[PDB]
């Protein structure tokens, strides 16, 4: 039905998160133990909006080298992507540049959102000067958390307004 | 290739793009499982594929395929390299979409490698291809020359960065950069003289309006700034007036003016004395991130939109956010000295201008630049607040915003020498802010304000502004909106400490407003906390006009549908402190979920290996490796465990007998248990603190006393021999001693004597162990004294044959931390004539201390020969007498804060002798003893000095100074018949007489006087 629909490609290491962050907009339920994803799982994702159904189509990858191996091969016509990292993990953090560099190999120019997440725990490892790739290289970024929910939605509404190029859209 | 193995590797490279997992996870299987033995072709496939394909879809996904599965390229066959060599190359050579060209260059360079053979084709293949006339060709070259930089190894970047191509100029400057990214700064020289021809060459971006492409070309010149900043140095000042012109284009789009922005910024975190050197950037620098920071509100004069909003912030405003994080990176890497005066000569500007926009800028630029400059603005601060303070009423609600940022920012940066300057300007200006005159974001943020102030300003200083700052924090509490309704729970929270006392004042308006908030979890909790700190505050009849209602809400809100689980165990802990036993009633609702937590097990679990690597992705949960082997606990739920029983401890404090119903459940179920619990000792420590205060619960209210007790001490001592930690173990005697107290005479059995013994020595061993290698450990035989002591006296001295097995390490310790401990050991030993068998092993080293110099060693010393003319006065007389003389030396810096304590125990210990051996005397003596009054310090030995000066009854006004002292110094308490003997002495003195020796006293002393005599 939605006529409007995306290829999302979702990476980054893992443990980050990146199926829970599915999985909660997908159910609503927050899932508790980590089960590494096997390569790829795709989820369809529809946001209704003020410009109809989108779809973003959500290739949630492998973060784990050991189950990733092609990864590299999912990233075929996406059309824009997260990369997630853990506020809590400081080397984490240290990977964005790598699957920056990735994504850029197969997907030429594409928006990219970068995500801090888990920002409901107490220590955080990577501080908010810390991070400062999004502006070497203008990826938009933001604080999130699975389990609170906290700017649950932003960065899909981002890529929305700039792939519908219409920055009126609201979820 | 085989024309079957085409189609079923054509099917399978096709299905590996469903979005369906089914066809796709096939695929997968097929792909991995089926095909050392297949690679090969496989690999000569996707080659193909990626080269011949005329289907974009397969061609693109087999070059990435090619390049992925060549990294997992030199375990091939050589003439099958060469193959795919060739394929890829004419493949490139052919007429190929763009992306699939791109994909074709990342699979070529994945086949040039180090130890694999020379291609001299691609060489030639790439200088060819760089000359064609299709600017994809040219774009893909380059693009080689970036993943195999090596292949490098002039005119062709200076085309390179000329090119009519955007795309072929993009490429030429990132291969150009990935050049300095890979070799060595040895190889650097070589292409660095070519840094100007690029520089050169981005005025034309601008001409033809290619602004998205400059963006590309500002991202690889901050590469490379963060690798060689020096080679800018020469050009320096033209590339800060280039991106200060871009900047100020603001019908540019944000993209080119942002990478402007952030290759300035860059400068500072890579070359600091470069831009120190060159007042230009501090310039350039403030000018351009001023200019950035207006553009906000943009065709919203009125600032409705921002009025109407939440407190968070606007994401919309893309260059105002980078243009604040920017000014703050740089002010933090280049400090004051440098840029206060840049930043100044335009912040005097812009405060000044009719754009709004300008004066709240300059506002949000001092609140970036205040921590970088804090070297030199923390003494520049009255001109700051001259800048700032007039803005504070600007017409412009976000102006006025903007104004309190500042007055909050520095409240934090020049702390704690701002609160004592700048309060009286401070202050009155943000409780200003506070009034309903003002727009909710103002209100709001100005509250804000105050807590950074209050975090480093005392009570003094606030203490006239408090009414004032409370009469307008709850009108704030009556706004319709929460972030307001927030922020004033957290700022009426803060200052609930200083205001214990005004409250009563505010209570009546207040409290009914924080029961409708009660009746946004963090809104409820700071609510909940901020109700029972006022009730405290306001005391317990006051608190009962609303507490019914409190308690009621409070109870719904537990058992509805973890932040505010923590408050509401706080809060009921608070209700507890003010109701006193009234609290009781509630007690059926409160603890049981407190006894549920409090009962969890230490959950060990087997982990398996490679299972552990991501264990680290749960951070409630520890896992530590024993043999081949990895165990893990749920950390979290354990702290969580020591929070219900420190809970539970406190209720039980404070209810006493009314606490009894859960002794018995607590003692077995929970305080007991923990005792075990070997991989966390807060659990341990908090069970064994548990222990005597349940038993004190249960006597108040009442053999079950007994039983528990049994068990309990059992686990102590049991505890001791193989508890790890000193701190635990010093726990564990401590809770013996309290556990003694409080059952009393005889309370332990005689396989408890001994098993306690074994304990003490395997604690007192691995003590000496310690420090024979080298407070804690002080501590430690601090305890174990009381307990030894605590155990003495429960036996009556029958723990005395027990204390012997341990002689000699006993001995050993006595010949300084092992010697005090030795010392008062023996001091508890004499008292409970038994002790014969040891005299002659301890008094010569006794008699040594006595005139040791260090203070504390004379103290016990003369403590112990104090003693032992008190409780065995004839096993012991050929030694009291003797040293009697040593006292009356050792009694004369005596009086001195350092050995007071020591010189008062030997003075009552020559009244113990005095006493012992009254007329049996070589009576000076006395006369000296007395020049030793007053006791002030130890309140045992003053409590023996003052039964021995009853006993006995020029010196009276010496007499009574002598009580007056001991009484008003609290050395000699409750204030409780040394005055009796002394008031008969006045009594034998005229009306006058006895008046004439309180004229020395002061006012304050004559009021206790009147009260004790
Ligand atoms: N506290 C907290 N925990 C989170 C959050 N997001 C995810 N988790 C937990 O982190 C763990 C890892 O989540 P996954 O979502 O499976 O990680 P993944 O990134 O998909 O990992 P891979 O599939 O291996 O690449 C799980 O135990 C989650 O419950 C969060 O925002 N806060
Ligand atoms: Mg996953």
């Amino acid at each position: 039905e939605p006529q409007v629909q995306f290829k999302l490609v979702l990476v980054g290491d893992g443990g980050t998160g990146k199926t829970t962050f599915v999985k909660r907009h997908l159910t609503g339920e927050f899932e508790k133990k980590y089960v590494a994803t096997l390569g790829v799982e795709v989820h369809p994702l529809v946001f209704h909006t003020n410009r109809g159904p989108i779809k973003f189509n959500v290739w949630d990858t492998a973060g784990q080298e050991k189950f990733g191996g092609l990864r590299d091969g999912y990233y075929i016509q996406a059309q824009c992507a997260i990369i997630m990292f853990d506020v809590t993990s400081r080397v984490t953090y240290k990977n964005v540049p790598n699957w920056h560099r990735d994504l850029v190999r197969v997907c030429e120019n594409i928006p990219i959102v970068l995500c801090g997440n888990k920002v409901d725990i107490k220590d955080r490892k990577v501080k908010a000067k810390s991070i400062v790739f999004h502006r070497k290289k203008n990826l938009q970024y933001y604080d999130i958390s699975a389990k609170s929910n906290y700017n649950f939605e932003k960065p899909f509404l981002w890529l929305a307004r700039k792939l519908i190029g219409d920055p009126n859209l609201e979820f | 290739l085989p024309e079957e193995v085409n189609r079923t590797l054509l099917q399978i490279v096709q299905a590996f793009a469903s979005p369906d997992n089914q066809i796709r996870s096939v695929a997968e299987k097929a792909l991995s499982e089926e095909w050392e033995n297949n690679i090969e072709y496989l690999l000569t496939f996707l080659a193909e594929q990626a080269a011949f394909s005329q289907d974009t879809t397969v061609a693109a996904l087999s070059a990435v395929l090619f390049r992925k599965l060549a990294l997992k390229i030199t375990h091939i066959r050589k003439e099958v390299l060469a193959q795919i060599r060739s394929s890829l190359l004419k493949g490139f050579l052919s007429e190929r979409a763009d992306s699939i060209r791109h994909k074709l260059s990342d699979a070529i360079a994945e086949c040039v490698q180090d130890d694999l053979p020379a291609w001299p084709e691609l060489l030639q293949a790439l200088i060819e291809s760089l000359k064609s006339g299709n600017p994809n060709f040219r774009e893909s070259s380059f693009r080689i020359l970036t993943t195999v930089p090596y292949l490098i190894t002039l005119p062709i970047f200076q085309s390179g960065f000329t090119d009519a191509s955007d795309n072929v100029k993009i490429a030429a400057v990132t291969a150009f950069v990935g050049y300095f990214k890979q070799l060595p700064k040895s190889e650097w020289s070589k292409l660095g003289i070519l840094l100007p021809s690029l520089l050169n060459s981005l005025p034309r971006f601008l001409d033809d309006g290619k602004d998205d492409a400059l963006a590309s070309v500002f991202e690889s010149l901050i590469e490379l700034v963060e690798l060689a900043p020096k080679l800018f140095k020469d050009m320096f000042d033209q590339i800060i007036q280039f991106t200060d012109m871009v900047i100020k284009n603001k019908d540019l789009e944000p993209p080119a003016r942002t990478t402007a922005l952030e290759l300035l910024t860059v400068f500072s975190e890579n070359a600091p004395q470069m831009c120190k050197s060159n007042q230009n950037y501090g310039q350039t620098l403030v000018m351009v991130t001023l200019i950035m920071m207006t553009e906000v509100s943009i065709d919203d004069d009125d600032a409705a939109e921002w009025i109407e909003s939440d407190d968070t912030d606007d994401e919309e405003e893309v260059t105002y956010d980078h243009a604040r994080q920017a000014l703050d990176r740089v002010a933090l890497k280049l400090g004051g000295e440098y840029l206060a005066a840049p930043l100044f000569q335009y912040l005097q500007q812009m405060i000044t201008s009719t754009e709004w926009r300008e004066r709240f800028a300059a506002m949000m630029a001092l609140s970036s630049a205040a921590e970088g400059c804090a070297d030199v603005l923390i003494g520049e601060i009255p001109k700051i607040l001259d800048m700032v303070i007039p803005l504070i009423n600007d017409p412009h609600p976000r102006v006025q915003y903007g104004c309190c940022n500042v007055l909050g920012q520095i409240s934090t940066d020049f702390s704690p020498f701002i609160q004592r300057t700048a309060h009286d300007r401070i202050l009155p200006a943000l409780i200003s802010k506070l009034t309903s005159e003002c727009t909710s974001r103002v209100q709001t943020h100005a509250a804000a304000a105050l807590v950074n102030f209050s975090e480093f300003a005392s009570k003094d200083i606030l203490e006239p502004y408090l009414d004032s700052l409370l009469t307008n924090l709850l009108v704030l509490l009556q706004s319709n909106k929460l972030y307001v309704q927030e922020q004033a729970l957290t700022t009426i929270a803060f200052i609930a400490e200083a205001a214990k006392n005004k409250f009563i004042k505010y209570y009546d308006t207040l409290m009914p407003l924080l029961l409708n908030v009660l009746k946004n979890s963090v809104l409820k909790g700071k609510c909940m906390e901020c109700a029972t700190l006022i009730g405290f505050a306001v005391g317990k009849e006051k608190f009962h006009e609303h507490s019914q209602e409190l308690i009621s809400i409070l109870v719904a809100l537990q058992n509805s549908d973890d932040a505010l689980r923590s408050y509401l165990e706080q809060s009921w802990s608070r209700i507890c402190r003010i109701l006193g036993d009234d609290f009781v009633p509630l007690l059926p609702i409160v603890i049981p979920p407190l006894l549920i937590t409090a009962k969890a097990t230490q959950d060990v679990g087997l982990i398996e290996e490679e299972e552990a690597a991501n264990f680290q992705q749960y951070p409630d949960w520890d896992v530590v490796q024993v043999q081949g082997k990895h165990i893990a606990i749920h950390t979290s739920v354990l702290d969580d465990k020591v929070s219900a029983m420190e809970l539970l401890q406190s209720y039980a404090t404070l209810l006493r007998g009314q606490f009894a119903v859960y002794v018995k459940e607590v003692m077995e179920e929970i305080a007991l248990p923990s005792l075990d619990f070997y991989l966390h000792d807060g659990v341990r420590a908090a069970g064994a603190t548990l222990i005597p205060i349940l038993l004190s619960c249960l006597l108040a209210a009442t053999e079950e006393l007994v039983l528990l007790w049994h068990k309990a001490s059992s686990k102590l001592i049991g505890g001791l021999m193989s508890e790890p930690m000193p701190e635990i173990t010093q726990v564990y005697h401590n809770s013996l001693v309290n556990g003694i107290k409080v059952m009393g005479d005889n309370c332990l059995s005689e396989d408890q004597l001994a098993a306690f013994t074994k304990g003490v020595s395997a604690n007192l061993t691995d003590t000496y162990e310690r420090m024979q290698d080298r407070f804690t450990d002080e501590d430690l035989l601090d305890e174990i004294n009381k307990s030894i002591a605590a155990v003495l006296k429960t036996t009556n001295g029958h723990y005395l044959k027990n204390l012997e097995n341990i002689w000699p390490m006993i001995n050993t310790f006595l010949l300084p931390i092992l010697v005090i401990f030795a010392l008062v050991v023996i001091g508890d030993l004499i008292q409970y004539e038994q002790t014969a068998s040891m005299k002659n092993a301890f008094i010569p080293k006794v008699t040594e201390c006595l005139i040791s110099p260090d203070a504390r060693i004379r103290q016990a010393a003369s403590y112990i020969i104090g003693v032992c003319a008190q409780y065995a006065p004839s096993t012991y007389a050929d030694v009291c007498i003797p040293t009697l003389d040593t006292l009356v030396q050792i009694v004369d810096g005596s009086k001195l804060e350092e050995n007071r304590s020591s010189t008062e125990n030997a003075s009552a210990a020559i009244a113990k002798i005095l006493y012992a051996y009254n007329s049996n005397i070589p009576d000076t003596y006395t006369a000296n003893w007395f020049k030793t009054l007053p006791t002030i310090t130890d309140k045992e030995a003053a409590s023996f000095n003052y039964q021995f000066l009853s006993q006995l009854i020029s010196n009276i006004s010496a007499v009574v100074d002598s009580v007056i002292q001991a009484l008003n110094e609290r050395s000699l308490t409750e204030r409780e018949t040394v005055i009796s003997s002394v008031k008969k002495l006045l009594g034998f003195l005229p009306s006058s007489d006895a008046m004439a020796i309180f004229n020395r006293y002061p006012a304050d002393i004559m009021e206790k006087v009147h009260k004790w005599f």
